């Protein structure tokens, strides 16, 4: 005979196994895993207020509006940007765009958002308002970017070009401009008649000038000219007064804008689809809580600290011995 | 382990045992059975459940975007952003890798610690009262029925009482 | 705790001493009275200022200045040294955090072990010149005067002195 | 009977709550905070130099100098430079600066800073030099930027416009130079005449011809000009060289400088008292042998780890048990 | 250290000692000397350089390039690049100074466990056939001669066999 | 007697020390270091492809031609790149490079890159190809970026001189010009003959037109003019479009280029020898696997992190004690 007790551990059928820093491949009775590895592969609306999808368009392709760019969704308000890889339409008349990714930054994210007419295609009366090119073709037809006049000479004859705006749209407006450079010293005298010309943009803080610079160029959508465009915010209250002697591409348009915090752009070929998310992935949302994940480095939004690892497994339980 | 109970001088553990992480097993005329103990498998599930809230709870989030915007002739920037996230990543995975490692390594010597403490709890209690088998086991030198088996499980065992009858069939 | 001394089979602390962390207590036929550890307080507080010395003084200053430097068309960069400063913030936040716990649960365990190292310090002195009452104190099978505690404090425990007049009392 | 002795912690009435990774709200018995959180309130020296002082001003309008800021201290070393959010007084007569960050990055501190004459106010016999403008008005009457000369036209003449300078002062000098875009061509001839006019400045490294820029624009201190400021550092024994037809805002002071490595600005409306510190933040300095703090991230010398953090306390004694 | 063996109760190591870790010394009628024991020495040196090889391991390098790369026009670029270079540096630097002190710290522990658990290991098996001297010895009440400990290194030492016979030399 | 048997722990006569988190000068019986901090002296290839040495000469110097750097190796393939603090032979004939930095960037590693004419020096038949300088003479005479064409007048008349380039190597093409910008009228005469010149260069991602800027400035190595380089890479199957009037300096070569991603360059004065790293330093190179260096802060490779730190010893074996 002889009375017993005895004191011992829980044990289990459980594979889950853990590593240390003195050991390997140990075997415990249940464990916590806080590497967040599984998305959703769905681009979806970003703490409750949806993206901005260019779909096949650029950021200068849509704001310029470039014709293939009319069927978009105007959203008002959104918290990040969609664009492929390397949009199809974009600049249909060829160029270049100055200080463009400081741009597109800017517009990531807008508490609000709308397109304004501030300088109506007609009011130039002094000038042409309807040349365009055949590289903005609309169906056969030649046309030009749905928001930009360029204003062209009238009856051998141009003008001093002014123009100006007070921003009394009751917020920041973007607003853009361009220059044209011509292929050769005959066709600036063809389309604007005076050499030697140039285009001024003037606000209470912003003086900027362009100056056509001539050089000869192969023909890119059949085109050998190019436009290079530049843009600024004005104030509430500010006034915008253009000034050109040739080569100036107006604005009809500008885009009164509200910020409420910078975002991102998304690189991405996908579409957006119904869902939510506090942090997203190109290759989809993330819902978790773990400190870390290693789904995809560009990310957007609130997200556990990326990490290139393979497994992150917490021992909770205990050694698991049969 | 480092504390010698958990895969020590406890061999094995019992798969019998299925209603907390640490308890007893006895043998008496009355049968046998296993029963855990209420508290330290209690105060060990409280510690492990902090343990995992104090290494996610702990980590800011805060809100970024990591994107391009660089342009052809900012080669440089884009060079001193891949610098400033692939110096990260690497921070960020060096110290979760060694995080885990670390706390695991200690949270299974809690187990063990833990289990040495009962072992310790109850042989303290007992003393010349029984025979120390060295196995996880005290052999009885006295009887030790069902209302005393508790007494010992709950932590309240009258070694006074049992004192006098063991010392007997303990020399012989 | 996780040596199991403190807030275990020692259930409390005394308040009564005030000249050390680790101490003894004696009830022999001169009174009453307590008495901390010089080799084992000292022990304690000489690491432990070197635990507060350790994570204080590893630390890199480095002069700088933090501050803007950005014009409105350089938002790519106010954002980039942004990200930058919201990284080493996330980093040392966390970092420190798990710091301090880490560093605690060690603390604190510290303390348990350097108890729990005097007890057996004493107990492996004393053997069965003493009944291991099992929470702390050990009582003497024989009268043990105030020379003689302070033998066992000291660390010079004269086991043979007592090992005749003992085994008396203990057999009965 | 049978005597005893016990083994046992110290205890006290302390409530110096510490955490750990297995347990919170531990009450201990002495614990240590090695998080910084208290700072004295007062902007203070650093490292014994201390800030310039700029008040209601901004570093341009003070190295131009507008007349509101010709009551600044003229330290010749300091440590870092305060500066209001959005000062009052800058560019009196509304204009830009080129490359002015990198400017306010240069000048955040210096070993040795003296302002010193180079091209006299009266060299110009052949030019009128007391032209001043209403929007630097000084007590009713139009005035200038002291530091500036603002040549124009006399005797309805603008002769060619030369002036040079060899630097023989014993260090580098930092000259700041200007050029006027008028609103509109009369403002251009009732000032400067000719026409077609240009601003050349050139030394061993540096080459700029600027062509003045008239436009139309919206009044800023009514004015619709605009004066277009650049800066250089002309090095030792180098000449520098100026000349101009029309447009030219020379200066009549050089600014010799030395650098014993840079620092920064601190935006802030408060003023220097008398105190020291490593360590200083827009709300106070620090005084801490400390790791971390919290204070304020805008810091400026050697300063701890900043974190996001409300406590961080260690624990030096042992568990507080009754 | 932290577990009251090594430095502890076991005042010293042995220099007599050369084939492992740590080890035994027997002393019986047939000669003397150290044989330390080749199963917990190959299990702590496995801990051990499992230990340093993943502090090593996990350190992912990546590949970078660093340098001036700004004109001076750029100043602030140039020192972002500083604020950054010098961020990390101090983050990689704290980091490892400690992850020494207290790897440092757990692995100077290990043995000490690794000690202590062996020295249990062995007292447990022995119980009241020998005298814990509490200096890391026992002495043995029967006579023990060689072909005997080898029953004890390898654990499987017979308590029954020594008993009455010790029991004797225990009673007297 | 009493047989006895005794437990302890090794021991030896090491020295060796470790620091603990609450004890410090602790010996130990064996020590493993993870602080790397020899290096080797000898800067080795990289990854089995070497750097690109360019001795006294600066990145300037090289890629024009120099005749101060024909005697550099013209590796067609490299992994970074070798360049004194302060060389010598950079810019012969006084002058800048734009974009300079970015470019150093561009060519701090290559896949493939080759040096292949694209536009003769005897296309150029209406133009004088052979007047150099002195500050750019070959042993006496003068002389000129041998892959840099100076085009002067022939027969008292400049007439508008065209080059034109389709890209068909296979890869992009990085093409160099520049255009001068003399002292005086008279020098331009001389030389261009016609006045009010320009230099036009076009592809369908650039459009320059440069308008010689003249002014009087310090002649550095007896010139008072200066040369601006440009720089351009062309894509492949595109076309490139000079034209000019007079100043232009025309490229005779061109750089195929491809890269596979990018390095750096390292301020050395020493030169390479017949080794191999996979990490490099101004030092020497680094042959170890511990996560840690010492070394030097400028690195180029995979390589351990550096650290502000003196010792790194992790204690492998135990407390050793008398
Ligand atoms: C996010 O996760 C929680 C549980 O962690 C879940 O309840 C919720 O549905 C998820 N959110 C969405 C919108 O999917
Ligand atoms: C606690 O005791 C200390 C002395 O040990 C005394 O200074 C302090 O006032 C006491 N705290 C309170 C509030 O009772
Ligand atoms: C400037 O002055 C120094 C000393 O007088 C002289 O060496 C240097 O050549 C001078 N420069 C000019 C332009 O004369």
């Amino acid at each position: 005979p002889g009375d017993q007790i005895c004191i011992g551990y829980h044990a289990n059928n459980s594979t889950e196994k853990v590593d240390t820093i003195l050991e390997r491949n140990v075997t415990v009775t249940h464990a916590k895993d806080i590497l967040e590895k599984t998305h959703n592969g769905k681009l979806c609306k970003l703490n409750g207020i949806p993206p901005l999808e260019l779909g096949d368009c650029s950021i200068a392709g849509w704001l310029l509006g470039n014709p293939e760019c009319d069927r978009l969704l105007s959203v008002p308000e959104w918290s990040y940007i969609m664009e492929k890889e390397n949009p199809r339409d974009g600049l249909c008349y060829p160029g270049s765009f100055n200080d463009y990714e400081e741009l597109k930054h800017l517009l990531s994210s807008v508490k609000h958002f709308e397109k304004v007419k501030i300088l109506p295609k007609d009011r130039w009366t002094q000038h042409t308002t309807t040349g365009g090119s055949r590289a903005c073709a609309v169906s056969g037809n030649p046309s030009f970017f749905r928001n930009m006049v360029w204003l062209t000479e009238k009856g051998s004859n141009y003008p001093v070009a002014k123009g100006s705006y007070n921003n009394t749209s009751g917020e920041q407006m973007l607003i853009i401009w361009g220059v044209h450079h011509p292929n050769d010293e005959t066709e600036q005298r063809t389309l604007y008649q005076n050499v030697g010309t140039y285009v001024s943009v003037g606000t209470s803080t912003l003086n900027k000038r362009s100056t056509p610079e001539i050089a000869t160029r192969p023909k890119v959508n059949g085109q050998g000219g190019r436009m290079e465009f530049s843009w600024t915010l004005l104030d509430m209250w500010d006034t915008i007064n253009f000034e050109s002697t040739g080569n100036l591409i107006a604005p009809e348009y500008g885009f009164k804008i509200s910020k409420r915090g910078s975002s991102g752009i998304m690189k991405t070929e996908g579409t957006l689809e119904n869902c939510e998310t506090k942090c997203q992935t190109p290759l989809g949302a993330i819902n978790t809580t773990l400190p870390f994940h290693n789904v995809h480095p560009l990310t957007i939004g609130e997200c556990p600290k990326y990490v290139k690892s393979e497994k992150l497994v917490l021992a909770t339980g205990l050694r698991n011995v049969p | 382990g480092l504390f010698g109970a958990i895969a020590g001088f406890i061999e094995g553990g019992w798969q019998g045992m299925v209603d907390g992480w640490y308890g007893y097993h006895h043998s008496n005329d009355q049968g046998s059975g296993y029963a855990a103990d209420k508290e330290s498998t209690q105060k060990a599930f409280d510690g492990i459940t902090n343990k995992v809230n104090s290494v996610i709870e702990k980590m800011n989030t805060q809100f970024e975007a990591v994107g391009k915007e660089f342009s052809n002739l900012e080669r440089r920037l884009e060079n001193l952003n891949k610098k400033m996230e692939d110096g990260f990543l690497d921070v960020w995975t060096y110290n979760a890798e060694l995080l885990v490692l670390m706390e695991n390594e200690h949270t299974l010597d809690f187990h063990d610690s833990n289990v040495k403490n009962l072992y310790d709890k109850v042989r303290m209690q007992l003393r010349d009262n029984v025979k120390e088998l060295g196995n996880g086991c005290f052999e009885f030198y006295h009887k030790c029925d069902d209302e005393c088996m508790n007494s010992v499980k709950n932590g309240t065992y009258d070694y006074p009482k049992y004192e006098e009858e063991s010392k007997l069939n303990r020399n012989e």
